[PDB]
RNA sequence: CGUCAAAGCACUUUGCAAAAGCUAACGUAUCUGUUUCUUGCCUUUUACCAGAAACAGCCGUUUGUAAGGUGUGCUAAUUUGACUGUAUAGUUUUUGUAAUCU
């Protein structure tokens, strides 16, 4: 979803998780967008700790 | 609940459902208004007890009040220099000549 | 020899990366000292593996969260805990930085 | 990426990776040497890389636009080229006539040819310097380019012929102008253009397409000459001043 | 929403439960719920005097459970 | 002012398709092992020349016999000859395989190999087991 | 500006006003060729004249007779058939009949003042009612 | 005859005409502002150098007023606004809007009350935190200068009509006028105790009136000639000394005028390059401040 | 929530808590939950009257807690900003 | 598992050192290798089994055994910035969807 | 997405200022010149040959800020920032196992 350029579907799915991004964030390079999504979805690496 | 945030770091006295009173500094609150009080003193009817860091449950709390305030330009282009006044020989406004 | 200066220029030999003043963190340093001194909450371990399998990136993952000031570089990884110009040249860890 | 910053048209090399990588096998000696020389130039550029120094934004064109003696409008590029050629010719004529050198003829292709046999006095008086001759040759090259575009605009040649002619112009400045005489460090750029031609040719004429005119991939040579002009502009302005 | 209490280590062990109103029940823990409702088997009740009555299988509401205690070393 | 651009995914894909003759096909960066900039700087400093790369001026002409002595250090008498020390070694490990190592530059040692192969035909799904990949069968193990 | 036979077809409301624009272009050419009878700046006055007239024609098409669609009008401004800045000046009070845009800006004057044409004739003496040197204007002020 | 290092000190700064420069109530600091949309803070004693600039105002500083706390500054802008500048940190505290024209004058109260007039023929009183005009008074002709009594119920507003209006905030009864002037009142200033009003008008006469509930008719005390106003219709200021026995004024004839409050001219000293907008006296020593529309401000005795 | 975060921080230390009975418990906290159910070790129970008993392992239900006396050196524990969806106060690096 | 990983495992088990396994660069299975989810699971399982074999070559004790159900193995992609376990991701389900 | 706050906003012209601090692309590009050395070809100078060091110039880039222009608005539009941001009377906190006396 992050990679394949599906702004509306990804936005809706993140809204279901109460993860809210600024509109300029969906227009990012693929890798920083992946990092942003993964940092909002999986926060601090608490599993490793 | 925005006003409740304004009470952070203030000194608070909290009356409890038991009837006691805890006085101390607020560190963090909760949605159920669980309170975290630092350097807490106990008011049991008055008797003094040091408690320290104390977490009050939401149910235990009845009322709360504050007792103290919370513990607490670059440059410009101006340059001065002495000078005197130079008397002109004219007496007229600037516009009129 | 003509190469030797008459007045030696002021040279400061910097070898590693080092911040002049302690950067801010998400926690307080006194809190960390309290955990180290008066708590059983301390864990000592090493991060080991094969070459370029990502063990420095694992620590960069924690550094990004605890140190809000640090930002990812432009063309490579942060590679925190390298702190040697030689290692930044070869883009690989050579010393065990704690 | 999916997001960028719109580099300038001449800041895109388009064939740099061709010689940054290894040379293809089974190539003639000149192609291999061209690959090696271009790689050498790139390495020398990268070695003396200087971190840019801080400076406030200044630009000649904005300063000139601020004055009341300069105006602005939008015109066709070919019209602007014709205007520049005509203005340069008029300027060169006015300096050859405020010297009394009225017996010298500056033809429309920018050749200084006397109209009569000159005595020793006239010959010594009518000797110009490297600044005038260098500027005259640069003007001649500019007129060559604008005349090619004018020919294309008239319908005398089509687009493919125009592109081939422009590629030939940029690859053969040393044979079409004679500008190298008054500033011999142009030979670097001439060598660079020859090297670029070899690469493009031996990557262009492969298979069904063979030997002959037609290769009009003129971007690399064009940007080579642009980068020569970038450096020669301040020197010429100082000399002409 | 809610959360399951951690009582897996307390399963099938002799336990002491303190209810509200100074009650007290023995037994072996056999199950628990989200609201800490607990299930006891072959349990024994204490009275204020101190004599123990066999009380049997017990299904305590989690609202009234004060503490849950094990005694083993 | 035309200073920043943002393109869709179909637009970027189509532009990548159209200009397919003028862009590299490496995506690995391990291809340039001894043929990248830092290796060229080291070669220029040492005056050696990889036979596919550029040739410069020595940058250090001070090699006259001012000492007039062989120093009895590099002599054949006390040296084991196994394989000749090629210049690829002197460029790969500049600080070990040659003395007088000044102005050399060090290069990235290694990069994780890229294992992406582009799809041949769009009809196949994006996620598909490529037959080139060896099957995962390792019944040679002694676990607990 | 110049349109080819294979260019994108202008909006629908263009062809019925195409001939008069052609006439404007024709006379602009004639003015270019026509030489003599003036000083260095007076011979360049009729250019602004026709230019203002042409822009006013387009302005009249839109804002006074609504004879052209908004799409065509934006197209005309984008194709430089009209001066957008001059029309913008015409749309604000005090500049309804502005001659050109060089007679309003004060950085092109000796004493940082607008032109004589911008001044109402009621406060101007009878003798100094002269032709503008910038464009030959004979009174811009909205009152006149 | 003071603690100044030099008897006369020229202050250089600003990029346009300076319109106001007011002393701190403590008499230790002062600020200046003008057509350059900037406020400069100064030090009265010592090296007399700037310690801060107040950037962010989107218009000329028509007037400004120090606070009694000497910690916040209120500035009136020509762009129909009224900003509150924190002097010790320099950030935007609040921006009071509601006018409909150039805000000409400003005054502060002994209580955090601000008052102002503008060309929209209105007067507005502002609380320091309300961000809105709690009271508004509408007139027929634009108002030019204000004076608030330190007690806090009477305000004197001078405008085009040439007659000072006295408004009681609570009473809203206005049938008491200080007639006597015949042209535009440039500035008003209240005496330290609150008994006398200093008026300057474009009819070329600087007059003095008494501020008391009771009078023996002809409330006009005396008039002073000489202070002439030019054709630029500037807003020339007047000042009250710390002892309220020397009244000061500026004139467009390049003259600073000090009178003895008894009709005898005392100072005629020239020294300005343009029309002198503002004049002020130090509340402790015998310093006089000058502020002219020539990018310069003069020190005094 | 920050309060339950501090309660979790306390695990492994010695914490004193009193329930709705009035008895105070002195022992080592070993587990805690969002409901504030607590597991304890080596408890020294002081009754309301004053009688002192001892316990070894207890599982106190959270709903019967008045307050706790957390060890003092947890005063410097970090209070992280909590977003809308996050259920545990942790350092953040994304948008919020 | 490579040669240095084998050496580290041997020396750690030889010195009675608990081992926590972090399977890094998981995102390369999705974006580079483009494996389907089932084959990705098989690859992860094979890597874990190789680590367990390298452990068993020294001491067959069950104390040193790495496997996700023991909470001893973390799946990570340090470039994309995530490192989860079975229990961590499970909790991330539980907080959303109840008790 | 929601709340709060202040800022008209989008696009654009010009001026001023700054641009490595923790080893790192102000520019994923790439020219010219001067001085001091060492070379190449050389009958002498310019013009040159190709390496180094120290310096500059030019073609460009980014950010902050100030004053304007165009198009739309202030009878609303957009942008920026901050936020401990959400339900719920049925056991784990907020729709009472309370009163009664001691
Ligand atoms: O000068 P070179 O690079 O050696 O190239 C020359 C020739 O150039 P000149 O006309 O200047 O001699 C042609 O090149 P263009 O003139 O077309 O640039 C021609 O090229 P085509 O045959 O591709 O037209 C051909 O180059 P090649 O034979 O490599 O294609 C030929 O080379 P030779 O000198 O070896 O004959
Ligand atoms: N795709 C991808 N690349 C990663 C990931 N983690 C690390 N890398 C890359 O792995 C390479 C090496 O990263 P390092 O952190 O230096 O690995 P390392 O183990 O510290 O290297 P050594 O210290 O020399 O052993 C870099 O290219 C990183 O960008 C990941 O999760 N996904
Ligand atoms: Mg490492
Ligand atoms: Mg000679
Ligand atoms: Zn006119
Ligand atoms: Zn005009
Ligand atoms: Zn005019």
């Amino acid at each position: 979803l992050t990679i394949s350029d599906e702004a509306e579907k990804l936005k809706k799915h993140l809204s279901s998780f109460q993860i809210y991004l600024k509109p300029k964030d969906y227009l990012l390079d693929p890798k920083p967008l992946l990092q942003l999504i993964c940092a909002s979805f999986f926060g601090f690496p608490v599993g490793f700790v | 609940t925005t006003k409740m945030v304004s009470l952070l770091n203030h000194s608070l006295n909290v009356t409890t459902k038991d009837g006691r009173t805890f006085v101390g500094q607020l560190l963090a609150f909760d949605g159920f208004m669980n309170l975290v009080l630092s350097d807490c003193q106990e008011y049991r009817h008055e008797e003094k007890r040091m408690l320290g860091l104390v977490i009050l449950r939401g149910e235990f709390i009845v009322s709360l009040s504050v007792q103290g305030p919370p513990p607490m330009l670059l440059s410009g282009p101006g340059v001065a220099r002495p000078a005197g006044r130079g008397i002109p020989l004219g007496q007229a406004p600037v516009g009129l000549a | 020899p003509l190469s030797q200066p008459i007045i030696e220029p002021i040279r400061h030999k910097r070898i590693a990366i080092e911040t002049t003043n302690v950067p801010d963190t998400v926690y307080k340093k006194e809190f960390l000292f309290g955990l180290l001194t008066g708590t059983d909450d301390v864990r000592s371990f090493i991060v080991a593996g094969h070459l370029h399998h990502g063990k420095s990136a694992l620590l960069d993952l924690l550094v990004y969260y605890t140190h809000p000031d640090t930002k990812p570089p432009k063309r490579r990884s942060l590679r925190y805990t390298d702190t040697h110009y030689l290692e930044r040249e070869r883009v690989m860890s050579i010393k065990s930085t704690p | 990426k999916r997001s960028g910053a719109t580099k300038r048209a001449q800041d895109v090399p388009l064939i740099k990776h061709w010689y940054l990588e290894h040379c293809p096998p089974n190539q003639p000696v000149k192609v291999r040497v061209s690959y090696q020389k271009l790689l050498k130039s790139h390495v020398m550029n990268k070695l003396h890389m200087a971190h840019p120094k801080s400076h406030t934004n200044r630009s000649l064109l904005r300063q000139l636009k601020n004055t009341k003696f300069f105006q602005s409008t939008s015109i066709d590029w070919v019209e602007a080229g014709l205007q520049v050629c005509r203005q340069g010719y008029n300027m060169l004529q006015l300096l050859i006539h405020r010297k009394g050198l009225t017996y010298l003829h500056l033809d429309y292709n920018c050749n200084l040819k006397p109209t009569k046999t000159l005595t020793t006095k006239e010959r010594k008086k009518s000797r110009f310097g490297n600044a005038f001759h260098l500027m005259r040759e640069i003007l001649r090259l500019t007129k060559l380019i604008v005349d090619s575009h004018v020919q294309y605009r008239l319908g005398n040649i089509d687009a493919y012929q125009l592109a081939d002619g422009l590629h030939y112009i940029f690859n053969h400045v040393g044979q079409l102008t004679g500008m190298y005489r008054y500033k011999y460090r142009l030979m670097r750029q001439i060598r660079a253009c020859k090297d670029f031609k070899h690469l493009i040719y031996y990557r262009f004429n492969t298979g069904p397409v063979g030997k002959g005119p037609g290769c009009g991939f003129w971007a690399p040579s064009w940007r080579v000459w642009l980068f020569f002009l970038r450096g020669i502009v301040p020197l010429l302005e100082r000399w002409l001043g | 929403k809610a959360g399951a209490p951690d009582l897996k280590k307390y399963l099938d062990r002799q336990v002491f439960v303190q209810l509200n109103g100074s009650r007290k029940v023995y037994g072996v823990l056999r199950g628990y719920d989200i609201f800490l409702n607990i299930v006891l088997e072959d349990s024994i009740e204490e009275k204020v005097d101190g004599e123990k009555v066999k009380i049997g299988s017990v299904a305590i509401r989690g609202n009234s459970v004060i503490m849950i205690e094990t005694l083993d070393k | 002012t035309y200073r920043r651009w943002k393109l869709n995914l179909p637009q970027m894909a189509n532009l990548h398709r159209l200009g397919y003759q003028l862009l590299s096909d490496l995506r690995d960066d391990n291809y340039f092992y001894l043929f990248n900039d830092n290796s060229f700087f080291t070669a220029k400093a040492l005056n050696v020349a990889i036979p596919g790369g550029p040739k410069f001026e020595p940058l250090y002409k001070d090699e006259a016999p001012e000492m007039e002595d062989w120093n009895e250090f590099n002599d054949i008498y006390k040296l084991i000859i196994r394989h000749p020390i090629k210049t690829e070694y002197r460029i790969a490990f500049p600080y070990l395989y040659n003395s007088r190592a000044r102005s050399v530059a060090l290069s990235e040692y290694h990069q994780p190999s890229n294992v992406f192969v582009p799809p041949e035909d769009p009809d196949l799904p994006a996620f598909f087991w490529d037959p080139i990949i060896n099957p995962i069968t390792s019944r040679q193990l002694t676990l607990h | 500006r110049l349109r080819t036979s294979r260019t994108k077809r202008p909006p629908d409301g263009f062809d019925e006003i195409e001939p008069t624009l052609i006439e404007f272009q024709d006379r602009m050419r004639q003015i270019e060729n026509t030489m003599g009878k003036g000083t260095k700046t007076e011979m360049l006055a009729p250019i602004f004249q026709l230019h203002h007239q042409r822009s006013r024609y387009i302005y009249d098409l839109y804002y006074k007779r609504e004879a052209i669609s908004t799409e065509l009008y934006n197209w005309l401004l984008k194709q430089n058939y009209a001066d957008g800045n001059l029309i913008a000046k015409w749309k604000k009070p005090g500049y309804e009949k502005l001659c050109c845009l060089r007679c309003i800006q004060t950085a092109e004057s000796k004493f940082g003042s607008t032109c004589i044409c911008r001044v109402p004739k009621s406060k101007l003496d009878k003798d100094q009612r002269v032709r503008c040197t910038h464009c030959g204007c004979n009174g811009c002020a909205s009152c006149d | 005859t003071s603690d100044l290092n030099v008897p006369n000190l020229q202050m250089f700064g600003h990029t346009a005409e300076v319109l106001v420069a007011r002393f701190d109530p403590s008499g230790s600091y002062f600020a200046s502002g003008g057509m350059d949309r900037q406020i400069l803070l100064w030090n009265v004693f010592g090296d007399v150098k700037n310690y801060g600039v107040l950037n962010g105002c989107k218009g000329a500083i028509t007037d400004l007023q120090w606070s009694r706390d000497s910690r916040v500054v209120y500035c009136s802008s020509s762009d129909t606004h009224l900003m509150s500048w924190d002097a010790v940190s320099g950030q935007k505290i609040r921006k009071h809007k509601g006018h409909a024209g150039v805000v000409n004058a400003l005054d502060v109260l002994k209580v955090e009350l601000l008052t102002s007039v503008s060309d929209d023929c209105t007067m507005k009183v502002w609380d320091s935190r309300s961000k809105d005009c709690i009271k508004t008074i509408e007139e027929k002709y634009p108002l030019t200068a204000v004076a608030i009594a330190q007690q806090g119920t009477q305000v004197f507003i001078g405008g085009i009509d040439g007659a000072i209006k006295i408004w009681d905030l609570r009473n809203n009864h206005c049938s008491h006028v200080l007639k006597g002037h015949k042209d535009i009142i440039t500035s008003l200033a209240i005496s330290k105790d609150g008994s006398s009003l200093l008026s300057n008008s474009m009819d070329n006469t600087v007059r003095i009136f008494d501020v008391k509930p009771f009078a023996s008719a002809q409330r006009q005390l005396q008039i002073f000639e000489g202070a002439i106003h030019g054709q630029e219709h500037n807003l020339l200021g007047v000042a009250w000394s710390r002892n309220s026995r020397f009244v000061g004024a500026g004139s467009s004839d390049k003259n600073v005028y000090v009178w003895s409050a008894t009709g005898d001219l005392r100072y005629v000293l020239p020294g300005h390059e343009g029309s002198v907008n503002h004049v002020d006296f130090h509340p402790h020593q015998d310093i006089i401040l000058s502020c002219s529309s020539d990018r310069t401000i003069f020190l005094g005795e | 929530s920050l309060c339950i975060k501090l309660l979790h921080e306390t695990q492994g230390h010695i914490v004193t808590m009193e329930l709705e009975n009035g008895s105070t418990y002195r022992g080592k906290l070993i587990e805690a939950e969002d409901n504030m159910n607590c597991q304890m070790r080596d408890i020294s129970v002081t009754a309301r009257d004053g009688r002192v008993s001892h316990l070894d392992q207890v599982y106190i239900r959270g709903s019967h807690i008045r307050f706790l006396i957390v060890p003092d050196m947890l005063r410097n524990a970090p209070m992280f900003k909590v977003g809308p969806g996050r259920s545990v106060p942790l350092p953040t690096r994304g948008r919020r | 598992v490579m040669i240095n990983t084998t050496r580290i495992i041997k020396h750690a088990i030889l010195h009675d050192m608990p081992i926590v396994l972090v399977l890094n660069k998981v995102d390369r299975l999705i974006l580079e290798l483009r494996l389907p989810p089932n084959d990705a699971y098989h690859k992860l399982r094979h890597v874990i089994d190789e680590v367990n074999d390298n452990i068993c070559q020294i001491s067959k004790d069950l104390k040193y055994r790495v496997s996700p159900e023991l909470g001893n193995v973390c799946f990570a992609s340090c470039d994309l910035g995530y490192c989860f376990t079975l229990s961590s991701f499970a909790k991330l389900y539980i907080d959303r969807h109840g008790g």
